[PDB]
DNA sequence: GTCAAGTACTTACGCCTGGTCATTACTAGTACTGCC
DNA sequence: GGCAGTACTAGTAAAGAAAGTACTTGAC
RNA sequence: AGACCAGGC
């Protein structure tokens, strides 16, 4: 079942995500070039349900993202301002942070307690 | 500050040279078609079993190159060729985006793929 | 294509004979118009073209990653002053001849090398032909796709454009 | 298809009507049975849905016929549904009669006298009595013995009407039958229904039916009829209800009622006498289409079986089981108590299934789709599979430039040239080239791949060897050997030659210009088609990886069509304008330039090596079969040639001898300034076909009107002019080749000057950002970028939405004012290579390729990126981007750039250039679906209008959308050189050749028209200085007086004043008289031809110029969208321009528009302080107002009126609002004794309104009113200051109705104009001391259709779709505005271009074919509509010739003997 | 992938100045536009083949699919 | 009769080229094997 | 030697962010 | 033949 996620994109699910889309979330990595390859892990995609939309301004550039989404590199035509691709120094969080002194040092500057 | 001006740009966006002197979509345009050339896609192809795969031949390292491109090794992976290119009008062959080569140039093996 | 956006097929491969020359005696492998620069203002391939060849001239590689030029160091005085240093014009420019005539041309020709890039578009991926072929069972019209050996629509915008010209034959 | 195999008959007719169950069981090959579909061992089962009685199935015979699969065409067959179910087609209209019908004595709910008179109306309404039908009125408790009579009168006026006029050549039997009689039936028979349908009891016998339930398809519940109304059924002397109850009900129904239901399902009269019935809304039989159309669906072993397949079984499933749920009633309390709980489950399972197979969405139960949605949509039937078709002798391939190729050929490559072939018929005539050709085989071109023998025999060339092709060749004209085939021939099917047509198409095929016919010359080495550049103008064709695609026909009437009609030659100008679309493109403009120049000079092999180079003799470019050359311009000391007379001998040699050299008096591009001092360079100038003076550029040849090109077309004729641009594509491109056209960085610079005058312009730019922030914000003077109010105003502006919108604009508009100083400066004067030597300056100027801006933004200044109308968008903070602080007045902050593309943007500066960019590619791309879909809901409306022999244009029904082609019934293709007076009298001798004025005279009439324009001219200048209302006409204008195309004379009004306008002031061997003569005759020959389909050209006249816009007024494509195809009453924002009388000045203009102007309450209110006092709910509402000189100077309120409204206006409104709420919650002044007028005053309010306690205004100052308002203690809490603002901003001080606004605007172009925005003409008809009323034009059609009549509704729509293309500067003749006009208010209303436009049509294929095909078809088949297969829509269904152009005649042979 | 014999816009012969060129900036420490002189590559065409050349073979002949690894 | 609003059905640019995946549970049965 | 438990097998049954008109139902 | 994905103009 985890086989059928990757090679259709169909997302089955009984109690469904808190995605909009239910298809279209694993792409063929093409290999077709390296320019190609290596483009496949750095694009962000809206959602499949912003596609099939008659607006403009959520295709826009907005000034917010100086350095997380990349201004250029961004496809003509149908997917255009919807699948982008990050700044190459722009990386991604992927571990749960050290928390537990900061409220132990957030109180010694003047935070009353909730 | 930042560390740099260019770490806004993504991958394919850093490697298209002088892109501050182009108009903005032909930047928007590099970024689609340089992930769709013929290139070389890998080494291993011996041990690869794609359904289509396309080889360019001999590719060349630019003369013009961004600093970025020797840092992300896409000597490994050449993508094109220096060519000697004028700016003329001398054929009436190549006008609204047509282009010729010489002839004995790909008799030589200029550009050749498999 | 090159590294500018500047996409084209190629028209027909010219004999080199029929090329024009340098005094160097060199060939250029690429002919691109000069049209495709006014409407597209991709000032950046004019800039490949002094940087590449001020860079296999002295054989040397020039980074090229925006904004490390100000718009006191103009890229034309950098590459140019390059050039010149070689025994090359400034502009960028060769004296050319013609291939066919065997002339000296007007103005020294704007020459110099970029690097271009083969694009996966080739015509045998594309082009088909038909002149029958498998057909449809539920309409007995042609299949689709190329590699079928299927037809090419003739859709509702191609319908009512035979009607405009007032060909009625044709539509039939 | 076949020439040598003809077909006899021809589908004349359809008409649409239901299937009873008798005929489909008389029809029927086998009744199937059982719910399995195939056995073991792959065998299709006898009795199911596979059987070999419906047809061969998988190397099986049919039963029926016999015949294996390529030769059964497949059999119906049929089902037996047990019950009779409901047809889903039909339960709309079932459920109508099914109410409103009486259930005690079945006859409507209505008076039987009422029904009647319906009865009458539609029986002359299938007739062609329209009239009639309304004087069927004038014929007029009750006694049943006038009743009787009444309804004799109304029945024999009828007997009389219908009778009368099939006497008076009116009326077939057949009946009459045209659009706007559909209109009047459509609308009777919506009053018949909702009349119907709103009864009470039975108006026949007085008693009540119980009402009937809709809970969704599937099923019908009666309800319970209330005990009120039972005691009506004793004085008379819920349920889920069978359809066998309701098929009961209604075949009662309408046998009672049957003579008013043979009118309600007819629209032409029933000449088969037939009754309608109700088994005919039910279905009791299932037709199983054939098993050649439910075929399996095969891909390997992966078999699966078809769509319908699955939806049959689960009918034949539910069939058996209900068959075996009764037969336990054969049995037979308990066994029956629970054994029709389930039979009766079986009833709407069985329904549920008879839905799922015919439409997939009245099923409840992703789903398999059903029969109606195998037809709707885009892929649908119509859309995917009729009027758009896969087709046979077609390629497709990419598309490399070619010049070399005479401009009116494509070049095929030599893989098309083998597999593209066409049937030659062998003659006496062939059998030189064909049995060559047949000998050469499939492989060797020229070649041959197949020959059709006489028999319809084809034998295959392949794979044979050429000894056995040599005895084919041979044996290929032999007289036949049988009797029945003696007069054919066999067919070779040949490769296409030099010789054949074709095709040629790009998509979007935008207008009929991009899909041309050429002609076609094999090349011998690469796989592309090969185009002229000529060419890529109409195709809009560039060649980054453009594939077109390339259709071959197939017989000889489509060969003569592309070479003449569809020709590439012939589409020289668009009939959009009538500008030219075909011209030299690139390179061909930058070496005009230069071989025009005065420096040009050429020695004698040089000269002869040009002209050779172009015309070469020997292919037919010449008209002399030897090169004629001239003297050159230089003696002494060598010749040289100047390159001038280049093009002299070059518009020489093709030009036809003995017919005069051209005349042409033009400009071009460039300016005098740019050649030198004195320089004369931008008049062009040819006299006797010699070029004298001024270079030949883009606006000479080129896509440009009354270039040279542009006049070789009219003088000498289209073969001519198409040949010009071959030789001129031929000699402007050996021009290249030896003298060629570079660009370079060197092209880009700037002087030292230069580049010091751009830097300090732009240095001005600096301060500019703060001078127009501190305009809008309204602070004083020099005020500093850190200034607190100036940064808290900034904020306030950045969060409203208009108020950031005229920050950008007047930012903008200073910022492009330095952007302006600096280009008007620096370039062409601060750059250091100069024209003609600046190539980069050479190529924009010129037009070859490039723009003045683009130039500017290399060489100068990049300027302000500017987004959707705004600057660039700031975020919450206030910062424009992270790189700048919040709330800068920094013009660069706010996306003004000052790099340029030769020095470079900054990274900021590159970032907002970003923007930009990918917003003109976002609406490049998703937004040309808005314009496309404008394009087909104008093409399918006009598809069928053209012009007929009447030159009066029409639609294809018969209907008349105008009298005459825009008036004049001239081709736009033909009017331009019409009015070109000193054009056509400079080349009088040349176009007197191709006009031959007394070689023609014999055929026409000259004497007749000539007189009555002289009678109608003269009498109009006598009269015309009074207005149109006061001209007694007396005469008709010459034009709908005589055939103008018949009779000489017969001109337009303006093109007749504006000739003996030209004849009269410059008076100048050709005399006056020859003159006039022969431009009647150039009007007469430029005359629309018969058969042109206008309404396509029409609507492609403005869907392809919409897409020049895309890849406080609305504008652009979504106003087409308000005017064509929705056309909304409800506009998004109207207006009314009201033209000011010169008599009152403009102090007395803007002192009215306050009186216009509506004031609401809220406009004059401070703040509004209520005080809720509890523990009797007591709300103390003191509203405070702005000050007395405060308000009756902005909105000239005066006191005592704001006193009124308050008393009886705002009151009355709060007072409602709060009962409306306590309704749905159930689930510093002085004392009161100022005077009694004020006592007297509260205790009106007090008295008149509900629960107010006291009220007092201010009546000596006007600031403060304050009322007390009382509340009982069952209410809880109201919020009573949402109340208090949503009622003052609805009660209105002084509102003239649907009028917003009043605003003097500038006086643009002369006249005196005041703008209001809304729509109220009622009420400015009482102004008549201000305004013109006799000028008071509008925005809203809708509105001046309902008080100025149709026709002014139609002015009105012309000129909204004028200044739609006039913000753009796109040119599109009045001629296809008059047609959409009168178009869309042809039955005097205004219609749109939709599917609620289009329902008044005849055509039933069109509208089933357009969209919602299954509501169409229903309505189709409910009238038994007969079409006549007029549209160009339903003839392409059925497969007839379109009526339009070629189709629009019949071809006639006379054969010689008796 | 391999260095190209007779390079691509006169047709001098280049592909026997590879292994010199290695040579030529290894063993002989020289900058790349004295060696691309002393081979005899004066054409700035000529130049930009062994200039440019990636040598990309000797990635390729690591995967010999003939011999144990 | 009546305006009224809620609800229901309806469209949303053209053509072209590749590639992939595609019914699942279960239920009764015949056979395999461990056993005494 | 033959009985019954499982493990399989092939067998046949269930599968949340567009704008326009037309219409009934709906208070009054 | 569908659905999805990736593209071309
Ligand atoms: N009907 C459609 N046509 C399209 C669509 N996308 C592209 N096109 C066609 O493709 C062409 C795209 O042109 P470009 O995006 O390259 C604009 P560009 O600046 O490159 O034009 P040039 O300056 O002439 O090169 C254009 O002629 C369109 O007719 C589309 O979605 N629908
Ligand atoms: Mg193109
Ligand atoms: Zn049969
Ligand atoms: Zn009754
Ligand atoms: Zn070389």
């Amino acid at each position: 079942k985890m086989q059928y996620f990757l090679s259709t994109g169909n997302l089955v699910s009984q109690s469904g995500l808190d995605l909009q889309q239910v298809s279209g979330y694993t792409v063929v990595a093409e290999k077709i070039n390296f320019y190609r390859f290596i483009s496949h892990f750095r694009m962000v995609h809206r959602g499949s349900f912003f596609a099939q939309l008659k607006t403009t301004t959520v295709r826009k550039l907005l000034p917010e993202s100086w350095g997380f989404l990349c201004p250029v590199h961004t496809p003509d035509g149908s997917p255009c301002g919807l699948l982008n691709h990050f700044a190459h120094k722009c990386r991604i969080s992927t571990q749960q942070s050290d928390v537990s002194r900061i409220p132990s040092i957030l109180y010694s500057l003047g935070v009353a307690p909730a | 500050v930042e560390f740099t001006p260019t770490n806004i740009l993504s991958i394919l966006a850093n490697l298209t040279p002088f892109s501050d002197f182009n108009q903005s979509p032909r930047n928007m345009y590099q970024c689609q078609m340089g992930k769709q050339t013929m290139g070389t896609p890998g080494v291993a192809l011996c041990h690869r079993s794609d359904n289509k795969l396309y080889r360019l031949q001999t590719g060349q390292t630019p003369i013009v190159k961004a600093n970025l491109y020797d840092d992300y090794g896409m000597d490994n992976f050449p993508n094109g060729f220096n060519a000697v290119v004028a700016v003329i009008s001398y054929t009436g062959y190549d006008m609204d985006d047509a282009m010729i080569i010489n002839k004995s140039a790909d008799e030589r093996g200029f550009g050749y793929g498999t | 294509s090159s590294r500018h956006g500047q996409k084209g097929v190629c028209s027909r491969k010219w004999p080199t004979i029929d090329m024009p020359f340098s005094e160097t005696g060199i060939q250029p492998d690429i002919i691109i118009n000069p049209h495709a620069f006014p409407s597209r203002m991709t000032i950046g391939m004019f800039v490949e073209s002094l940087a590449g060849k001020a860079g296999a001239l002295h054989g040397i590689a020039q980074d090229s990653t925006p904004w490390i030029f100000n718009e006191d160091d103009t890229p034309a005085d950098y590459f140019g002053e390059q050039l010149a240093k070689a025994g090359y014009n400034y502009h960028g420019n060769e004296p050319m001849y013609s291939g066919a005539t065997g002339e000296e041309l007007r103005a020294d020709i704007y020459v110099g090398v970029v690097y271009y890039q083969r694009l996966r578009h080739m015509v045998n991926d594309k082009f088909q032909v038909r002149s029958t072929g498998p057909v449809n069972s539920l309409t007995m019209q042609p299949v689709k796709g190329r590699k079928r050996h299927g037809g090419i629509r003739v859709g509702e915008m191609e319908r009512d454009a035979l009607i405009g010209h007032g060909t009625s034959f044709l539509l039939q | 298809m076949d020439i040598s195999k003809p077909v006899g008959s021809e589908i004349t007719s359809v008409d649409f009507g239901i299937l009873t169950a008798k005929e489909i069981r008389n029809l029927s090959a086998k009744q199937i049975t059982n719910p399995t579909v195939l056995d073991n061992l792959g065998h299709p089962v006898s009795g199911g849905l596979y059987d070999l009685a419906l047809g061969a199935f998988l190397r099986n015979l049919c039963s029926t016929c016999g015949l294996d699969e390529k030769f059964c065409p497949g059999h119906q067959g049929h089902i037996e549904l047990p019950v009779p179910c409901y047809n889903p087609l039909f339960f709309n209209q079932l459920y109508i009669y099914l109410r409103a019908s009486c259930l005690f004595c079945h006859h409507f709910r209505l008076k039987s006298v009422e029904v009647h008179r319906y009865a009458c109306k539609l029986r002359l309404l299938q007739y062609g009595l329209i009239d009639e039908s309304y004087k069927l009125d004038e014929i007029t408790d009750i006694s049943s013995t006038l009743l009787n009579e009444l309804k004799s009168k109304r029945s024999e006026y009828v007997d009389m009407a219908i009778a009368k006029a099939l006497s008076d050549g009116r009326t077939t039997e057949r009946g009459s039958f045209t659009a706007t009689v559909n209109d009047e039936r459509k609308k009777l028979v919506h009053e018949f229904h909702k009349k119907l349908l709103s009864r009470g009891k039975c108006d026949n016998c007085g008693m009540f039916s119980p009402k009937f339930r809709k809970d969704g398809f599937t099923k019908i519940f009666e309800t319970a009829l209330n005990e009120k109304q039972i005691t009506n059924n004793r004085v008379k002397g819920s349920t889920y209800i069978l359809s066998t109850e309701v098929k009961n009900i209604l075949d009662t129904v309408f046998r009672k009622e049957q003579c008013v239901l043979q009118y309600v399902f007819h629209s032409r009269p029933n000449l088969s006498r037939k009754l309608v019935k109700a088994d005919s809304f039910f279905m009791d039989v299932l037709v199983v289409p054939p098993t050649r159309f439910r075929l399996p669906s095969k891909l390997g072993e992966e078999v699966h079986e078809n769509s319908q397949n699955q939806l049959l079984s689960k009918v034949l499933t539910t069939s058996l089981l209900i068959r075996d749920l009764n037969d336990d009633l054969s049995k037979l309390l308990e066994d029956r108590r629970v054994i029709f709980s389930r039979l009766m489950n079986a009833f709407v399972t069985i329904q549920n299934d008879v839905n799922a197979f015919i439409d997939s969405t009245k099923a409840q139960g992703v789903p398999i789709p059903g029969v109606k949605q195998a037809l709707e949509k885009k892929e649908g039937l119509f859309r995917k599979h009729m009027m758009g078709k896969r087709v046979n002798y077609a390629a497709r391939s990419v598309i490399s430039p070619d010049p070399n190729i005479e401009t009116n050929e494509i070049g095929v490559p030599p893989v098309f040239a083998v597999k593209l072939t066409y049937p030659e018929p062998v003659t006496a005539y062939n059998i030189a080239e064909l049995r060559q050709a047949v000998i050469n085989g499939p492989d060797k071109w020229p070649g041959a791949t197949q020959i059709q023998n006489e028999d319809g025999s084809l034998v295959s060339l392949i794979g044979m060897s050429v000894e056995q092709r040599k005895a084919l060749a041979n044996q290929l004209l032999t007289p036949s050997s049988n009797v029945s085939t003696h007069t054919l021939n066999k067919k070779v099917y040949r490769h296409i030659k030099n010789r054949d047509v074709v095709l040629m198409n790009r998509q979007p095929t935008l207008h009929k210009a991009s899909m041309m016919g050429h002609k076609v010359r094999v090349l011998p080495n690469e796989k592309t088609l090969r185009l002229h550049y000529a060419n890529t103008g109409a195709y809009n064709a560039d060649f980054d990886g453009d594939e077109m695609n390339m259709h071959f026909p197939q017989n000889e009437n489509a060969r003569a069509e592309a070479l003449n009609l569809a020709n590439t030659d012939s589409q020289y100008l668009t009939p959009t304008s009538g500008s030219p679309v075909r011209g030299l493109i690139q390179d061909h403009i930058s070496a005009g330039v230069w071989l025009t120049s005065k420096d040009s000079f050429f020695t004698r092999e040089q000269y002869q090596q040009y002209i050779y180079g172009c015309i070469r003799p020997e292919d037919g470019h010449t008209t002399r079969s030897k090169i004629v050359t001239l003297p050159p311009t230089i003696f002494k000391p060598y010749p040289l040639w100047t390159g001038k007379q280049i093009i002299t001998t070059v518009l020489l040699n093709v030009t036809p001898p003995d017919m005069p050299g051209i005349n042409l008096i033009s400009k071009n591009k460039i300016k005098n300034e740019y050649w030198g001092k004195g320089s004369l360079e931008n008049e062009v100038l040819f006299k006797d076909g010699a070029l004298l003076c001024g270079i030949l550029d883009k606006s000479q040849y080129g896509a440009s009107k009354y270039g040279i090109v542009h006049s070789l077309h009219e003088v000498y004729g289209p073969e001519v002019a198409a040949k010009v641009l071959s030789v001129l594509g031929r000699l402007f491109t050996n021009y290249i080749t030896a003298t060629a056209f570079t660009c370079g960085m060197d092209d880009l610079r700037l002087t030292a000057e230069g580049n010091k005058w751009r830097t300090d312009i732009l240095k001005t730019s600096v301060d500019t950002g703060r001078e127009a922030a501190a305009e809008v914000t309204n602070l004083d003077k020099d005020t500093p970028a850190d200034d607190p109010e100036l940064l808290k105003r900034l904020q306030e502006i950045l969060r409203d939405n208009n108020k950031s919108g005229i920050l950008d604009a007047v930012t903008s508009s200073k910022v492009n004012a330095i952007t302006s100083q600096v280009v008007s400066k620096c370039v062409p004067d601060g750059t250091m290579k100069k024209f003609p030597c600046n190539s980069m300056q050479a190529m924009a100027l010129s037009g070859a390729k490039g723009s003045n801006v683009n130039v500017s933004q290399i060489m100068c200044l990049l300027g302000q990126q500017a987004l959707e109308g705004r600057r660039v968008p700031v975020m919450v903070s206030g910062k424009t981007l992270p790189s700048f602080k919040p709330y800068e007045t920094d013009a660069m902050a706010g996306g003004y750039v000052k790099g340029r593309f030769y020095s470079g943007i900054k990274p900021q500066e590159y970032y907002f250039h970003c923007m930009a960019g990918r917003e003109g590619l976002i609406d490049t791309a998703v937004k040309t679906s808005r314009s496309g879909y404008l394009q087909r809901c104008l093409t399918k409306q006009l598809e069928g209008v053209h012009v007929s022999y009447d030159n009066s244009i029409r639609d294809a029904d018969g209907t008349l959308v105008q009298f005459m082609y825009g008036g004049d019934a001239i081709d736009i293709t033909k009017e331009s050189h019409m009015t070109q007076f000193e054009f056509c009298l400079d080349n009088y001798y040349a176009l007197l050749k191709k006009y031959n004025p007394s070689a023609l005279i014999e055929h026409l009439d000259v004497e007749s028209a000539l007189k009555y324009s002289k009678k109608t001219l003269k009498y109009r200048k006598k009269h015309s200085k009074e207005p149109h209302y006061k001209q007694s006409v007396k005469y008709d204008p010459v034009l709908a007086k005589y055939n103008p195309a018949k009779y000489l004379g017969s001109v337009s009004e303006n093109f007749q004043d504006k000739l003996e306008s030209f004849l009269d002031k410059n008076s100048k061997g050709v005399n006056e008289k020859k003159f006039r003569a022969l431009m009647q005759l150039k009007y007469m020959r430029s005359l629309i031809n018969p058969g042109e389909a206008v309404g396509i050209i029409a609507s492609q006249s403005v869907g392809e110029p919409s897409t020049q816009m895309t890849l406080n007024v609305t504008l652009g494509i979504p106003r087409l969208r308000e005017i064509v195809m929705t056309a909304s009453a409800a506009i998004k924002t109207p207006q009314m321009t009201l033209p000011i009388w010169n008599d009152v000045s403009d102090e007395q203009a803007d002192t009215f528009c306050k009186s216009i102007s509506k004031v609401l309450l809220s406009e004059v209110i401070d703040k509004v302080i209520v005080t809720e006092t509890t523990g009797a709910r007591s709300y103390v509402i003191h509203m405070r107002f702005f000050d007395n000189n405060e308000y009756s100077e902005e909105y000239d309120v005066s006191k005592e009126e704001l006193q009124n409204v308050i008393s009886n206006q705002f009151i009355h409104l709060l007072e409602a609002a709060i009962v409306k709420e306590i309704k749905k919650q159930k689930r510093v002044e002085a004392n009161n004794n100022m005077n009694k007028v004020q006592r007297d005053r509260q205790s009106a309010i007090i008295s008149h309104h509900r629960f107010i306690t006291k009220y007092n205004f201010d009546d000596e100052s006007g600031k403060w009113c304050e009322f007390k308002l009382e509340l009982a203690a069952d209410t809880e809490k109201l919020l009573m200051v949402n109340i208090v603002e949503e009622i003052c901003r609805k009660s209105i001080i002084r509102q003239i109705p649907h009028i917003d606004r009043c605003v003097h605007p500038e006086p643009e172009n002369g006249k005196r104009v005041l703008v209001t925005e809304g729509v109220n003409f009622q009420a400015m008809w009482d102004q008549e001391a201000f305004i013109d009323v006799d000028g008071i034009t509008s925005n809203d059609v809708a509105a001046v259709l309902k008080t100025y009549g149709v026709e002014a509704a139609r002015n009105t729509i012309v000129n909204e779709i004028n200044n739609v293309f006039s913000r753009y500067a796109i040119s599109v003749s009045f001629r296809h505005l008059d047609l959409i006009a009168d178009m869309m208010t042809r039955q005097g209303t205004y219609l749109a271009f939709n599917r609620q436009g289009m329902e008044t049509s005849t055509s039933s294929f069109m509208k089933m074919s357009y969209e919602t095909t299954c509501q169409f078809l229903t309505k189709a088949v409910l009238d038994n509509e007969r079409e006549q297969l007029d549209s160009p829509s339903a003839r392409i269904v059925v497969g007839k010739l379109n009526n339009v152009g070629t189709g629009s005649f019949d071809v006639l042979a006379k054969v010689p003997n008796a | 992938m391999i260095v190209p014999v007779r390079c691509f816009s006169c047709g001098k012969v280049v592909g026997d100045k590879w292994e010199s060129y290695l040579n030529l900036l290894q063993e002989d420490e020289l900058d790349e536009g004295t060696a691309l002189s002393r081979l005899g590559l004066k054409r700035y065409c000529c130049r930009r083949m062994i200039l440019t050349h990636v040598d990309l073979i000797e990635k390729f002949l690591r995967y010999n699919p003939l011999e144990k690894r």
